[PDB]
C-alpha cells in the first residue's frame, strides 16, 4: 500500500489558529518531545490524543498552513547549556540573537526538570552580595535562596538585580572559583529596547563576560515568552551542579503569568481567580524549586534565585503576588511612595524580609547591621508626625534625629555596587551617632566625600576588615580616629 | 492484563484495556520507564478505556506504550520502621539510606470510620502560646487548622507547635509536606536529627516524614496528604496510641486537584475550581481523626490564596475542624506574633463546661474588650484617639495593653527576632488577663506587654524604661 | 487562487480553497461587490477551509460567491506621496482626490526589528516645546503616553509637534486615527490644511493620515493602527528619518482587538479583555523604536476606563 | 429540641412535638457530640437523626433534607407534630 | 432631530439574537459587534456642505444607567461613539 | 416563613443568643404566641428597632429631650433581659 511518507515520525497538520496546531500522524512522538515544521519553526508536543497531536507553536502561527510536513527530533525540550554561553544573549530557545555567531555548545539539559530532593540539599550559608546598602544590611541574601522582588511598575526593581549583576565583577576578577557567580538574566514581555540597553550597559561595566541574557520580549510568541525562564533556569543549574555558585534574574513572572494565561484560555482551560489557569501557582512553583543550595557530597554548588513581581497598586495580596510570596524565601517591597519621594533603592523595611539568608551574611556587617536594624524600628515606631522641631519630649526627638540620617545613608547610586566592607564603614557613620549633628540635607555628599577617601587612603584598613570578617577593636577603634577628624574637617 | 495508552493530556493519561479492565482507584504501572511512573485511576471511559491521574512526570510517553495493573490501589509501607525515614507519594524513600524494611504495607485509600468509631471525650491540649491557650485553645485529638496567606506565619507557627508538643511526646508523630518548599524540609530534617527524634544510628526514631512539595507534579501533590496520613492511620488503629499529625500545607491538596479537574473532564465551579471539592475534602479528611481504638491530634496548615476567606478552598476546610487559629496579615504587618486574629479564631471547646468558668469568663472578656476597640476603630481613624469620652479612653488602652500581651516571642522565631523564645504555663496566662482586664496595669505602657512571655515580664520590661 | 464563501456570521465570513491555503493574515479580494471587500484570514479551520475577519459591511454575500487571494497580506500604499491624503485600513485614499500614485506598496503586517538593529543608545527628541523638553522629554524612539482630550487644544499640540519635527529634525508625521469619529475627522482634516501642515495644491505636506472610522467593523480598527504604523515605516528605513506617529486613541485600539477576539470565538480573560492583550500590543508596540536606519517616536493619546489605572 | 421534654414528657398528647435533626455534610465527630449531647439531656428519645456527613458521596448529602422531610411528613399527616 | 429612546434596550433585543443564533459571549453576554451595533448608527448623523445640499440630521441616543455606572459596557461604548 | 439572623459583633460584644433585632423578622407573628406572651411582646419587636437606631444615633453628644432617654433607658434594659 505505502512506499513514501511515514506517519511514525511524521505529521501533517489538520488545522492551525489560536496558536496550537493539530498534529496528524506523529505516532511516537513524546509528550513535551520537540517537533519541526516544513518552515524551520519548532513546536513542543502538549497533546496526544486517539486522532491528533497537540502542538504548542514557538513562533508566529502565520507561518503554519494546513498540509505542512512535521518532523521530529527525539529531544525532550532541550536548550544548548555550558559555559560558551557567558557573554552571549539567545532567545528562549538558545539561538543567538546578539548576531555574534552561533554557540560552540558541548552540552544539553532539559527546560523541564525537576528540582533536587531534601537530601541532595542544605541551609544557604555563602554570602550572595548585592552591592547595595540597604539589601546586604537589612535583607540578606545567601547563595541557594530565593528572594523576590516586589512592587508597582517604575520603582526600582529591575535595577537592584543589575547592580548585583555589576556587583560580581568583584569576584569574577579574583581567581577564588569557590567565591565566584556566573549571572544569567531572563527577560519576559519587556520592550527589545530595554533588554538592547541592558546589555550595552552590562557591557560598559565588564558584567557581560559572567551573563547568559535570554530575551522573549513582548514581541515575541507568547509561548517563547512561557518557556524563556525554564530554558536559562538549566542554564543556571549546570553551574550547581558542577560545584559552582550561579545567579538567575526572572524579569519578571507577571509577564510570564499573562503569556502562559494566554495559552490556557486559548487552549480553552478553565479561568479561575483572576482569569488565570489553575496551575499559575505550579508554573513558578517548579521553576523556583530549582534554585537551591547543594551539600558537600552533591558538589557545594548553588542556584540563586530573584524573580520579580509587579504589583498594581500596591495590592499585595493579589492573586500572583501572594503566590510568589509562598513560594520564594523571602521578598523585597518597592513602594512607589518612597520612590516618587526620592528614597532610592526604594525598599521598605517595615515589610521586607529574608528567612533563610540571615546565616549566610558577614558577621562584621551583623555587628552594624543589628543595632541599624533595631534602631530603624524605633524610628519607624510612628515618627509619621514629623513637623515640630523641637517641640516633642527629650528620649524620643533623638530617635527622629538618628532615623532621618539612617535612612539618607540607605539611599544609593544606580550602577554603582559596594564591597562589603565598603559597606560596613559607611554604615558606622550613621550608626554609632558621628551624623547626629550633621544637617540630613548633607549626608549624601558626606558619603561619597568619606567613602571614596577610606577607598584613597585607608585600604590597609579596609583589608583588615574584609580578611577578618568582623570589626576588630583595633580596626574599630582605628575607624573611629577616621571618621571623627573627618567630619570635623568636613564643610557643609 | 496489558494495557495501552491511547492519550496523554498533562497528568492525565487515557490507557485502553483489551483483556479485563481496572477498577477505580487501582495502581498502574508504565513500562519503558527510568523510574516508576505510577497512574492512579480516575473513571472509566467506555470502551475499553480508563482514565488515569499520573504519580510523576509524563514527559517522554508514546502512544501505544504498554501499561500493566497491579490488582490493587497505590500501597505503602506502615508501622514503627517507617520511623525516621522520609518517602514520597508512592513509598519509595527518599533519604537515601536504602528501602524501607517491614512486613506491614497498607493502601493510601480507605474508608472513613464509622459514626460508632467516633469518639466524645473533649480536653484540652494546652501548647505555651498565649493568643492560643486563652482564645481557641486546641484539644487533645482535636483537629487544628491554622489559616494564613501568603507569608503571614502558618510554616512558623507550626514549627514552634513542634518544638513544643511534638518533642514533648510519649507516643509517634506523623509530618506529612504537601506541596510546600522543597528546603523546607531539609530545614525540618536537619533540625530534627540535631534534636533527637530522628535517630540515624539506632532506631529510637519518633517521627516519620513523608513529602510531595511544590516540585512534583499536580497528581503526586493531590494524593501526597493521602500518604501521610495513611501513616498516622496505622499508629492510631494497628497500634492504639496519641498520635500527632501534621500537615503543611493541606491547601495544596485541592489546588492540586484544581489543577487536574480540568483536564479530567470536569465542568469549572465556583473560581474555576474542580466541582468535587465538596466530597474530594470530605472523604480525606474525615480520615484524620481520634477513634475508640487510638486518638490523633491533627495539626494543618491552610494556605489562603489572595487573602480571600471566602474562596472555596479555605472556607470549606473550616466545616472539618475542632480549632480554627486564622493568621491575619493586617495582624502580621502591626508587627504582632503570632499574628492570631484573636477574634476571628474559634474552638468548639471554648465551653465553661471544659475549661472551667474563670478560663471561659476571661476569654470572653477579652474578646468583648476587643470587639468594643474595634468597633470605635472607624471613629478614631478619621478623629483620632483625642475625640473619644473618657469612659472609652480606657477600653482603648486597655485592648491596646492586651492586644501586645497577645503577641509573644516564639522558640524559632528566636534565629532572627533576636527575643529569647517563651513558653506560657496556662495558669499564668489566665491570671495575666485576668489583671489587664482588672485595671491593675493602668499606669504601665503599652510597648511593656509587647512580645513578653508571662505577666511578670511586663512589670520587668515596664522598670527597664527609667 | 480563488475560494468560495462557506459560512458568513456577523463580521466573521470562512472561505474554502480547492488547492492550495491563503497563509494567516493574508488579505482576499471579494468578487463582484460594488466596492472593495477585504477579508483578513485568522484561522486554519482545517478541511481547506479558512477564518476571515471583514474590514467592512459583510451584507448581500451569497455562499459561493468567488474570493481572491492576494498572495500577501494587507498591502498599502508608502511613500512620500501618501502625506496630506487620508487614507483608510487597506490603502485606498478617502479623501476622494484621485489614486495615490505610490511606487511601492507595503503589507500592514511586519515583525519587529531584530536584537542586533535595535539602538543602544537613548536620546532626546527635541520638540522645540518648553514644557515638553525641559520637565517631560520625550524619548527619540519611544512612546509618550497624553492624556485628556480636546478642549484644551489637543489638536494644536498634535499639529506644532509635526511642525517642529520636520522643522528641527526634516521627520515626516503619521496620525493614524483608531476609531475616529467622523465628524471629528472631517473637522481635523480643515484644522491642518488652514494651519499649513497638510498642503493641497503643493508637496510640502507634513503628515500622513490614516483613518479608522467608528463605523466601520472591529476588524478594521483592529489593524488601522498598523497601516498607520506602515506608512510611518518607509520614513524610518527607506528614507532614514526621525519619524512621529500619533496614535488617537490607544484605547479604541485594544478595544478594537478584544472585539475581535471575542469574535472569533475565544474564551476572554480578565476584566473582559481578550487573552491575547499582552502580544497584541507587544507586536505592535515594538515596531515603535529606534533603528540603524532611523526612528519612529509615537505619541498616543489615552483612554483609561472608569478612571482605573489598573485596569488591564 | 430540649426544650420539647416538658411536652414529651407529660399526659398531653397533642403538645408532643417529635424531632428530625438532619445533618449534612458536616464532621462525625461534631454530629457525634451532638447526639451524645441530646442523650445526656435525654432528648434523643423523640429524636431521629439522619446523617449524610462530609465523608459520603455528594448524590446522598442531596437527598438527605427530603428523607427527614418524609419521616417529618409521617407526623405532619398522622396527627403530630414534628 | 433624532432622537432613539433607548438605545440601552435595543442592545438587549440585539444581545437576545446572537446568544440565540450562538454567537461568542463576552462582557455581559453582549456580541463583538455591539459597539460596531451602535457605532454605525450614530455616525449616519451629520452636517453637509452647500456642496451636498446643505441639510443636516442630528442624533439624540438615550442611555439606562443602574446605579450611575457609566462604565458599564454599552454606556461606555455609546459616550465615546458621540 | 422570616429568619433569625446572628452576627459576630453582638455575639463577642456579650449579646447571647446574637440576634440582630432590626434584620430578623417572624412572618406568623403574634399569631404564633401565648396570649400570655402577646401581653408583654406585643409590641417590642418594632421598639427595639427603634431603639437600635436612635442608639447610633445619639452618640454624637446631642443633648436629648427625656422622650428620647425614655427610649434610650428601655432599650439598654430590655436587651440585657434577652
Ligand atoms: N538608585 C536609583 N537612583 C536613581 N534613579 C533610579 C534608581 N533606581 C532606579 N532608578 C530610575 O527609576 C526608573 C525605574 O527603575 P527600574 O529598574 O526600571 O524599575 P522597574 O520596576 O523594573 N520599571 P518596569 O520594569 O518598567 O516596571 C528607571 O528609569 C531609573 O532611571
Ligand atoms: N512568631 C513569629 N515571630 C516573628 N516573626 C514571625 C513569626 N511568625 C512568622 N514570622 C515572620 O513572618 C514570615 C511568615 O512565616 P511563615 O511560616 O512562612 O508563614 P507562611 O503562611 O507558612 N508563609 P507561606 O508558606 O510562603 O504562605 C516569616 O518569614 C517570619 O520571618
Ligand atoms: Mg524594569
Ligand atoms: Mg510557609
Amino acid at each position: 500500500a505505502d512506499t513514501s511518507v511515514d506517519l511514525e515520525e511524521t505529521g501533517r497538520v489538520l488545522s492551525i489558529g489560536d496558536g496550537i496546531a493539530r498534529v496528524h500522524g506523529l505516532r511516537n512522538v513524546q509528550a513535551e518531545e520537540m517537533v519541526e515544521f516544513s518552515s524551520g519553526l519548532k513546536g513542543m508536543s502538549l497533546n496526544l490524543e486517539p486522532d491528533n497531536v497537540g502542538v504548542v507553536v514557538f513562533g508566529n502561527d502565520k507561518l503554519i498552513k494546513e498540509g505542512d510536513i512535521v518532523k521530529r527530533t527525539g529531544a525532550i525540550v532541550d536548550v544548548p547549556v555550558g559555559e560558551e554561553l557567558l557573554g552571549r544573549v539567545v532567545d528562549a530557545l538558545g539561538n543567538a540573537i546578539d548576531g555574534k555567531g552561533p554557540i560552540g555548545s558541548k552540552a544539553r539539559r532539559r527546560v523541564g526538570l525537576k528540582a533536587p530532593g531534601i537530601i541532595p540539599r542544605i541551609s544557604v550559608r555563602e554570602p550572595m552580595q548585592t552591592g547595595i546598602k540597604a539589601v546586604d544590611s537589612l535583607v540578606p541574601i545567601g547563595r541557594g535562596q530565593r528572594e523576590l522582588i516586589i512592587g508597582d511598575r517604575q520603582t526600582g526593581k529591575t535595577s537592584i538585580a543589575i547592580d548585583t549583576i555589576i556587583n560580581q565583577k568583584r569576584f569574577n576578577d579574583g581567581t577564588d572559583e569557590k567565591k565566584k557567580l556566573y549571572c544569567i538574566y531572563v527577560a519576559i514581555g519587556q520592550k527589545r529596547s530595554t533588554v538592547a540597553q541592558l546589555v550595552k550597559r552590562l557591557t560598559d561595566a565588564d558584567a557581560m563576560k559572567y551573563t547568559i541574557v535570554v530575551s522573549a520580549t513582548a514581541s515575541d510568541a507568547a509561548p517563547l515568552q512561557y518557556l524563556a525562564p525554564y530554558s536559562g533556569c538549566s542554564m543556571g543549574e549546570y553551574f550547581r551542579d558542577n560545584g559552582k555558585h550561579a545567579l538567575i534574574i526572572y524579569d519578571d513572572l507577571s509577564k510570564q503569568a499573562v503569556a502562559y494565561r494566554q495559552m490556557s484560555l486559548l487552549l480553552r482551560r478553565p479561568p479561575g481567580r483572576e482569569a488565570y489557569p489553575g496551575d499559575v501557582f505550579y508554573l513558578h512553583s517548579r521553576l523556583l524549586e530549582r534554585a537551591a543550595k547543594m551539600n558537600d557530597a552533591f558538589g557545594g554548588g548553588s542556584l540563586t534565585a530573584l524573580p520579580v513581581i509587579e504589583t498594581q497598586a500596591g495590592d499585595v495580596s493579589a492573586y500572583i503576588p501572594t503566590n510568589v510570596i509562598s513560594i520564594t524565601d523571602g521578598q523585597i517591597f518597592l513602594e512607589t511612595e518612597l520612590f516618587y519621594k526620592g528614597i532610592r533603592p526604594a525598599i521598605n523595611v517595615g515589610l521586607s524580609v529574608s528567612r533563610v539568608g540571615s546565616a549566610a551574611q558577614t558577621r562584621a556587617m551583623k555587628q552594624v547591621a543589628g543595632t541599624m536594624k533595631l534602631e530603624l524600628a524605633q524610628y519607624r515606631e510612628v515618627a509619621a508626625f514629623a513637623q515640630f522641631g523641637s517641640d516633642l519630649d527629650a528620649a524620643t526627638q533623638q530617635l527622629l534625629s538618628r532615623g532621618v540620617r539612617l535612612t539618607e545613608l540607605l539611599k544609593q547610586g544606580q550602577y554603582s555596587p559596594m564591597a562589603i566592607e565598603e559597606q560596613v564603614a559607611v554604615i558606622y557613620a550613621g550608626v554609632r551617632g558621628y551624623l547626629d549633628k550633621l544637617e540630613p540635607s548633607k549626608i549624601t555628599k558626606f558619603e561619597n566625600a568619606f567613602l571614596s577617601h577610606v577607598i584613597s587612603q585607608h585600604q590597609a584598613l579596609l583589608g583588615k576588615i574584609r580578611t577578618d570578617g568582623k570589626i576588630s577593636e583595633e580596626s574599630d577603634a582605628k575607624l573611629k580616629e577616621i571618621v571623627t577628624n573627618f567630619l570635623a574637617g568636613f564643610e557643609a | 492484563t496489558t494495557g495501552r495508552i491511547v492519550a496523554v493530556i498533562g497528568a492525565v493519561v487515557d490507557v485502553q484495556f483489551d483483556e479485563g479492565l481496572p477498577p477505580i482507584l487501582n495502581a498502574l504501572e508504565v513500562q519503558g520507564r527510568e523510574t516508576r511512573l505510577v497512574l492512579e485511576v480516575a473513571q472509566h471511559l467506555g470502551e475499553s478505556t480508563v482514565r488515569t491521574i499520573a504519580m510523576d512526570g509524563t514527559e517522554g510517553l508514546v502512544r501505544g506504550q504498554k501499561v500493566l495493573d497491579s490488582g490493587a490501589p497505590i500501597r505503602i509501607p506502615v508501622g514503627p520502621e517507617t520511623l525516621g525515614r522520609i518517602m514520597n507519594v508512592i513509598g519509595e524513600p527518599i533519604d537515601e539510606r536504602g528501602p524501607i524494611k517491614t512486613k506491614q504495607f497498607a493502601a493510601i485509600h480507605a474508608e472513613a470510620p464509622e459514626f460508632v468509631e467516633m469518639s466524645v471525650e473533649q480536653e484540652i491540649l494546652v501548647t505555651g502560646i498565649k493568643v492560643v491557650d486563652l482564645l481557641a485553645p486546641y484539644a487533645k485529638g482535636g483537629k487544628i487548622g491554622l489559616f494564613g496567606g501568603a507569608g503571614v506565619g502558618k510554616t512558623v507557627l507550626i514549627m514552634e507547635l513542634i518544638n513544643n508538643v511534638a518533642k514533648a511526646h510519649g507516643g509517634y508523630s506523623v509530618f506529612a509536606g504537601v506541596g510546600e518548599r522543597t528546603r523546607e524540609g531539609n530545614d525540618l530534617y536537619h533540625e530534627m536529627i540535631e534534636s533527637g527524634v530522628i535517630n540515624l544510628k539506632d532506631a529510637t526514631s519518633k517521627v516519620a516524614l513523608v513529602y510531595g512539595q511544590m516540585n512534583e507534579p499536580p497528581g503526586a501533590r493531590a494524593r501526597v496528604a493521602l500518604t501521610g496520613l495513611t501513616v498516622a492511620e496505622y499508629f492510631r488503629d494497628q497500634e492504639g496510641q496519641d498520635v500527632l499529625l501534621f500537615i503543611d500545607n493541606i491547601f495544596r491538596f485541592t489546588q492540586a486537584g484544581s489543577e487536574v479537574s480540568a483536564l479530567l473532564g470536569r465542568i469549572p465551579s465556583a473560581v474555576g475550581y474542580q466541582p468535587t471539592l465538596a466530597t474530594d475534602m470530605g472523604t480525606m479528611q474525615e480520615r484524620i481523626t481520634t477513634t475508640k481504638k487510638g486518638s490523633i491530634t491533627s495539626v494543618q496548615a491552610i494556605y489562603v490564596p489572595a487573602d480571600d476567606l471566602t474562596d472555596p478552598a479555605p472556607a470549606t476546610t473550616f466545616a472539618h475542624l475542632d480549632a480554627t487559629t486564622v493568621l491575619s496579615r493586617a495582624i502580621a504587618e502591626l508587627g504582632i506574633y503570632p499574628a492570631v486574629d484573636p477574634l476571628d479564631s474559634t474552638s468548639r471547646i471554648m465551653d465553661p463546661n471544659i475549661v472551667g468558668s474563670e478560663h471561659y469568663d476571661v476569654a470572653r472578656g477579652v474578646q468583648k474588650i476587643l470587639q468594643d476597640y474595634k468597633s470605635l476603630q472607624d471613629i478614631i481613624a478619621i478623629l483620632g484617639m483625642d475625640e473619644l469620652s473618657e469612659e472609652d479612653k480606657l477600653t482603648v488602652s486597655r485592648a491596646r495593653k492586651i492586644q501586645r500581651f497577645l503577641s509573644q516571642p516564639f522558640q524559632v522565631a528566636e534565629v532572627f527576632t533576636g527575643h529569647l523564645g517563651k513558653l506560657v504555663p496556662l495558669k499564668e496566662t489566665i491570671k495575666g488577663f485576668q489583671q489587664i482586664l482588672a485595671g491593675e496595669y493602668d499606669h504601665l505602657p503599652e510597648q511593656a506587654f509587647y512580645m513578653v512571655g508571662p505577666i511578670e515580664e511586663a512589670v520587668a520590661k515596664a522598670d527597664k524604661l527609667a
